[PDB]
């Protein structure tokens, strides 16, 4: 087909498509993954560690990312205020622009991060 | 400063970052399709030739959007490759095709034998032909390629 | 009358490698000779390993390799056209091409030409 | 049987503009202007007009087919000016030089008579 | 008008269900049609499976 | 037994110029018929065209079958016979 469309996207050619949004995507994915506050892991080992690390450091709000192994694309944000709160995740979306959290679009991880921090703070 | 050798990031192109090291500097065509995807968008390669008495190093960039925050960068470009896409140029320089191609050298690489595409011949680009079965030849069209890229550069009094 | 022509090919290499100036060269006389005389053994006229097969190629051939040998001898190449490595391997090739471009395509009408 | 009317040498259809303009992209600046029915008459005189002006550097026209009443020209200019600016210039141009002529040839026509 | 005929369709004599259920059963091979695969030229395109 | 194996073929490892043009008229006659095209087509419509694009990229699915003197003969595909 001439015109491609993925979600609101909108291309001409598979290279086009392929270029713009893909490795965009990928990009994002290894800056999520290179970032000091990412793991891989499972979920429940996620929640072990994050509980294990907010009880160890209750003077502190600890957040964390993750895989979202049912959802490919995605990825879990999970944040613990303080050792009697309860864990909290939240959908990240990686976009070619980069990250969607809160209907928000953070170009990188750091300023997603910021956002983070300042919703938390806004919220409270 | 090291000049620039800009690449189409388009799967369709017959010189990508995998493959270019041995292309323009060995002399050696290799089909990309074939080869492994490179991971990283920035390459050094080294050209010998008897206009100059020492090798010239140059930097071959696929990506211009995080590599072209200074404007500076653009007097550096020396060569761009283009698969005769429009796409290819909506963050360069000149937006626009044609400025673009009077104001840089542009080189459609194409296997010998097939057709240009439109854009290609509306535009003010060289066409240089690779064998699908003979390799001999390869080396005669980088010397071709290089001898297009070695003019611009004596043109420009380029240091080395 | 002999196919591809050599001095156009040698010419043509000139052209292209810029073999101009003083510049010393760094091909091997080994190399010459083992490219030439890999050279004048790929000139397939006909095909097979046959014993017979192979005389009559040899024989097809000697013209052309007599008149090869006489262009590509080790001192015209190091002196006379000052050939480098790249441009040997590009006249080698060009070479074996052009004369497999140049055979007869099976299906002439050789009788009525 | 097959000649084809006199009129179409100056006579344009509907559907066919007078006067269609393609950009040439392979020097800068450049402009393809593809006059129909029309012949020397008009293409010398422009052309010379326009060779004299000095931001156009490239001034040209040919009728390709005598046969045909139509004629392509070729016009590029400095960096400053656009082509299209410089044709109309060169029109305004030569209509100035016949208003002066026919008026200069009425005072003698009237002083002869 | 399709059923311009006056044949008494009268249940005790006529077998309406039969007749119902054989219309249905041709309406459903009416419905039934045909499908190919698709083929498409680029070098990154491969026809595998979601698991393939 | 008229046959010839694949190992032993002696012929010319190139397409002669005769079996070029009678592959791209029957590949043309036969898209023309609505044969299913093997190669992606950007604008182009006339036939031949079509199958001088298929031969360039070796997508012909034609068999070339050269009769020697005697009788037997060799079956060479165009997607291995080598196209100038």
């Amino acid at each position: 087909g001439r015109v491609l469309l993925v979600g609101k996207y909108r291309y001409h050619d598979l290279d086009e498509l392929l270029v713009e949004y893909v490795n965009n995507v990928a990009n994002k994915v290894e800056l999520m993954v290179s970032h000091d506050k990412f793991m891989s892991d499972s979920l429940d080992y996620v929640k072990e560690w994050l509980e294990r690390y907010s009880k160890a450091n209750g003077n502190r709000s600890h957040y964390i990312f993750t895989f979202n192994r049912k959802a490919p694309g995605w990825f879990f944000l999970l944040f613990k205020l303080n050792p009697t709160s309860e864990i909290k995740i939240w959908n990240v979306k990686a976009l070619p622009d980069g990250y969607l959290l809160a209907n928000n679009v953070y170009p990188d991880t750091n300023s997603l991060c910021n956002g983070f921090k300042t919703l938390m703070s806004s919220r409270r | 400063k090291e000049p620039i050798i800009v690449l189409s990031p388009a799967a369709s192109s017959l010189v990508r970052m995998s493959n270019v090291k041995e292309f323009l500097q060995e002399g050696k065509f290799l089909d990309p399709s074939k080869e492994p995807a490179s991971s990283s968008n920035l390459l050094a390669i080294q050209r010998k030739s008897s206009r100059f008495k020492t090798p010239i190093k140059l930097l071959v960039v696929d990506n211009v959007e995080k590599l072209f925050t200074k404007s500076e960068y653009w007097d550096r470009v020396v060569a761009i490759v283009t698969t005769g896409k429009d796409w290819q140029f909506k963050n360069y320089k000149y937006k626009d095709p044609q400025i673009l191609f009077q104001k840089f050298n542009g080189f459609y690489f194409k296997y010998k034998g097939d057709a240009v595409p439109a854009s290609v011949k509306s535009w003010n680009v060289k066409v240089l032909d690779i064998d699908r079965v003979e390799r001999f030849s390869d080396r005669q069209v980088v010397e071709q390629f290089w001898d297009t890229v070695e003019n611009t550069l004596v043109a420009k009094r380029y240091k080395s | 009358p002999l196919p591809v022509n050599l001095r156009r090919i040698i010419q043509n290499a000139q052209q292209i490698f810029h073999l101009d100036r003083a510049k010393a060269s760094d091909l091997t006389i080994p190399e010459i000779i083992h490219g030439v005389r890999d050279l004048c053994k790929k000139l397939f006229v006909l095909r097979g390993e046959n014993e017979l097969i192979k005389e009559a190629q040899q024989n097809a051939t000697s013209l052309f390799q007599c008149l090869v040998r006489a262009r590509l001898a080790t001192r015209r190449i190091l002196e006379e056209f000052r050939l480098n490595r790249d441009a040997f391997e590009w006249v080698l090739g060009t070479i074996e091409a052009q004369f497999q471009r140049s055979l007869v395509h099976p299906g002439e009408m050789v009788g009525v030409i | 049987m097959n000649a084809p009317d006199r009129f179409e040498l100056f006579i344009l259809p509907d559907d066919v503009p007078k006067l269609k303009i393609t950009p040439d992209s392979r020097v800068p600046n450049c402009i393809i202007i593809k006059f129909e029915r029309e012949d020397h008459t008009l293409a010398n005189l422009l052309r010379e007009e326009l060779a004299l002006y000095p931001d156009v550097t490239f001034v040209a026209y040919k009728v390709e087919h005598p046969l045909f009443a139509n004629f392509v020209m070729r016009l590029q200019t400095e960096e400053g000016t656009r082509p299209k600016q410089a044709l109309e210039r060169a029109c305004a141009s030569i209509i100035n030089k016949l208003k002066t002529l026919d008026h200069k040839f009425n005072e003698e026509w009237n002083i002869k008579n | 008008q399709v059923a311009g005929l006056n044949v008494n369709r009268n249940p005790k004599f006529w077998d309406i269900e039969s007749e119902n259920r054989d219309r249905q059963e041709e309406i459903d091979k009416q419905r039934e049609e045909s499908r190919e695969s698709r083929v498409i030229k680029h070098p990154f395109f491969h026809n595998m499976k979601s698991k393939e | 037994e008229l046959a010839i194996l694949k190992e032993e073929r002696t012929t010319t490892p190139y397409l002669t110029k005769y079996e070029r043009a009678r592959i791209l008229g029957t590949r043309a006659l036969q898209i023309s018929m609505n044969a299913p095209v093997l190669v992606d087509i950007e604008g182009e419509t006339d036939p031949l065209q079509i199958a001088m694009k298929e031969l360039s990229q070796r997508k012909i699915p034609l068999v070339i079958r050269r009769y020697l003197p005697d009788g037997s003969y060799e079956d060479w595909g165009c997607d291995e016979l080598i196209v100038d």
